[PDB]
DNA sequence: ACTTTCAGGGTGGTATGGCCGTAGGCGAGCACAAGGCTGACTTTTCCTCCCCTTGTGCTGCCTTCTGGGGGGGGCCCAGCTCCTCCCCATGCCAGGGTCTT
DNA sequence: AAGACCCTGGCATGGGGAGGAGCTGGGCCCCCCCCAGAAGGCAGCACAAGGGGAGGAAAAGTCAGCCTTGTGCTCGCCTACGGCCATACCACCCTGAAAGT
């Protein structure tokens, strides 16, 4: 069934992720903690987005419903249209 | 026995080779699950352009980034280079995302 | 001078009807006055570009319902949704 | 008198 | 019978529409939505005059000064998350001291 | 009004400040640190207040050009009107 | 010699005296000052409502009052209770006022 | 029969100004389109919103001119302010 | 000759006038509203990409990709602190390592 | 043919 | 490369905005005091910063099996477009109730 | 308490959006295969963390001084209001061309 695929965001992924950001040592701990991060962000986007899409009594998750979602979340995403 | 390098030179190392790239750092599959299965608990039977999932993970990455960019300063402020949950979870909080 | 209004008489009504004995005082008021002024600008605000999205050149109380929905959080959005539902069946009523 | 939650 | 009393408010539901129109939000406003959104208004005052007057009382006074509404506001995480870039003057900030630095 | 105003910034006064947020130790570098933080924060304020008053052809910075500078901001503030 | 308080004892009073309170922590007429020293650079011969520099007040007291709260936490962070320059700097850069 | 809105011959002209010989990208120049289109809601909003204060029901380059100056930080305002002055003069005269 | 080549810019003065008027800013727009927006839009654009052209050559490339707009972008301080909340898709970062970082 | 400020 | 839908021009009207004139009201400035708040000095004590030692937790290298990713094909549900027309929102005239001074 | 005016009512009207029909496009699902990468493990070692100690820099107390703040008055410059009138913008008719598939 669809359930726990949070572990598809694996620890080599993370550790890409971290390496990106400048960090050199990281924790045991910080890959659960990562997911749980990511997860929160997820339902914030994913929420607002699919509150776009109910109100133009659409099915299917256009690009622009998470720009929309994004920039009034605070971030702004360019280069999927506006 | 082989050459074993030191622990840390190889962390500079992935850190130049995934700072001088642009690419995705997870994989497209697990994370199309993942926002599957979230925006599942929302909507029953919704649909997804790859764009879509194509900017939900171009903003996910960007902002992970980010905020490893933030735990990792948080890190070095406390004298250390292994960086920990108490590190992100404050730069979260001065971030105003623990409200 | 002109005349100024907001929504002081509105607000005292309310303050009433859930404690009828508490007072408000001048300072305050002027904050609720801004309080009022701030949310009503951000779901028009929110529902204007909503309305704008799908082409639609009226803003009706679903464009209000999908802007309480985006903005305010957690359970306000459900009770705040049900008592403008229920508001909007009276009227029509 | 006034009480939703 | 005014367009508040047939919708039940004590808002102005006949303000908001001449607001609406005002604000060019949209070419045209539809009839109910000034009914929604005056309710939806004076649902989100009376939930905060209520905490609000909970706190004068908790205090022990009989009057709403701008710290009470500030307190309702901070101790209620829904209203903390709406107001969280809003700064109430004359609202001090919520009583609250680290353990870490308590002896 | 010409210059050396940031003083007036006490030392006793800036201690009070961060006693309400919560601070119990204060090192003696922290003043000029939150005076120039004061002085950062108040130029970008002021320029957006100025910058509106100007627009109006006024001379006098009215409490809704400071309103509204602070919500350009990202600072809402009630209780001055809005 | 007199009764004297051990140091942080005072400290504590202070900050619940201060976080009981609503006042107004700096004094008005060299804040206005200030004020009026800041805005001369842009236009000359201002004009400021009472209620302007009120309002500027009231907004820089809140912003310096919550800067100093993510100083604090930036202070714990490091195992310390004396906040420093250099958290300050930290919590401004998480914050965005430096990135 | 819907058309589709784009700078993407504008960006084009302006590239070919400032380096004749570099081209530009599918997706970077879609990146291009996004920046635009974002500067001009930011703009427009800001002389919508200035208008609106002083009660003016239309928006002059008086109102874009003062929207430029309150989002634009720096030099980029002042050379900004001062190109935006040289056409109008040029397309008036 | 058009209204774009009178002010003497390369962007549309006469699409600018119409996204003006439809959107629903005001009830009228000026006759220097729309010339105004155009020249500041393609100020605007060409900062940014000679910006970015520039790292392309510095790059030993011929075509702006993405990632050399995020490069001119992060690297100015003024465009930077225009588009501080903007993310750039393919982006990347800017290659930044601390001090304390190096042994 | 389009320079700018340095 | 063609076109057809948008770019550009001229004219009527009128609603918006500029210019003059005015009156008052608020903002800047000046005395005066008295005292509550500030600034400086001393003592000290308690927090910070440095050093050391270590044990645990992280890294690095290897091996192997798994699953992400790429190709190729098929369905069909959902999304976009055109006609129609019916119903809702707008504008104008008239009246009267309310909420601000 | 009075009344200025804005909200409600009634009616005529143009236009917007909602249903219906139709077409088609890509989102989903399947299958196969490969090899790149993730997961588990082991050896090694380096870093986080506790303990100890010196010193110096904040805190607390004391006291002398000063500059803030409350009260009162003056001047006069600015700002909102009102009226007159220019004029620039919107809508409509007409003609012509430009970039998008």
């Amino acid at each position: 069934v669809l359930r726990d695929n949070i572990q598809g965001i694996t620890k080599p992924a993370i550790r890409r992720l971290a390496r990106r950001g400048g960090v050199k040592r990281i924790s045991g701990l910080i890959y659960e903690e990562t997911r749980g991060v990511l997860k929160v962000f997820l339902e914030n986007v994913i929420r607002d987005a699919v509150t776009y899409t109910e109100h133009a009594k659409r099915k299917t998750v256009t690009a622009m419903d998470v720009v929309y979602a994004l920039k009034r979340q605070g971030r702004t995403l360019y280069g999927f249209g506006g | 026995k082989p050459h074993r390098y030191r622990p840390g030179t190889v962390a500079l190392r992935e850190i130049r080779r995934y700072q001088k790239s642009t690419e995705l750092l997870i994989r497209k599959l697990p994370f199309q699950r993942l926002v599957r299965e979230i925006a599942q608990d929302f909507k029953t039977d919704l649909r997804f352009q790859s764009s879509a999932v194509m900017a939900l993970q171009e903003a996910s990455e960007a902002y992970l980034v980010g905020l490893f960019e933030d735990t990792n300063l948080c890190a070095i402020h406390a004298k250390r280079v292994t960086i920990m949950p108490k590190d992100i979870q404050l730069a979260r909080r001065i971030r105003g995302e623990r409200a | 001078r002109s005349r100024k209004e907001s929504y002081s008489v509105y607000v005292y009504k309310v303050l009433k009807q859930v404690h009828p004995d508490t007072g408000i005082s001048s300072k305050a008021m002027g904050i609720m006055n801004s309080f009022v002024n701030d949310i009503f600008e951000r779901i028009a605000g929110e529902a204007s570009r909503l309305a704008h999205y799908n082409k639609r050149s009226t803003i009706t109380s679903r464009e209000i319902q999908t802007a309480v929905r985006l903005l305010l959080p957690g359970e306000l959005a459900k009770h705040a949704v049900s008592e403008g539902t229920k508001a909007v069946t009276k009227y029509t009523s | 008198r006034r009480s939703a939650r | 019978k005014s367009r508040s009393s047939r919708a039940g408010l004590q808002f102005p539901v006949g303000r908001v529409h001449r607001l609406l129109r005002k604000g060019n939000y949209a070419e045209r406003v539809g009839a109910g939505a000034p009914v929604y959104m005056a309710a939806v208004l004076e649902y989100l005052t009376a939930e905060i005059l209520e905490l609000a007057g909970n706190a004068a009382r908790d205090n022990k006074k009989t009057r709403i000064i701008p710290r009470h509404l500030q307190l309702a506001i901070r101790n209620d995480e829904e209203l903390n998350k709406l107001l969280g870039k809003v700064t109430i003057a004359q609202g001090g900030v919520l009583p609250n001291i680290q353990a870490v630095l308590l002896p």
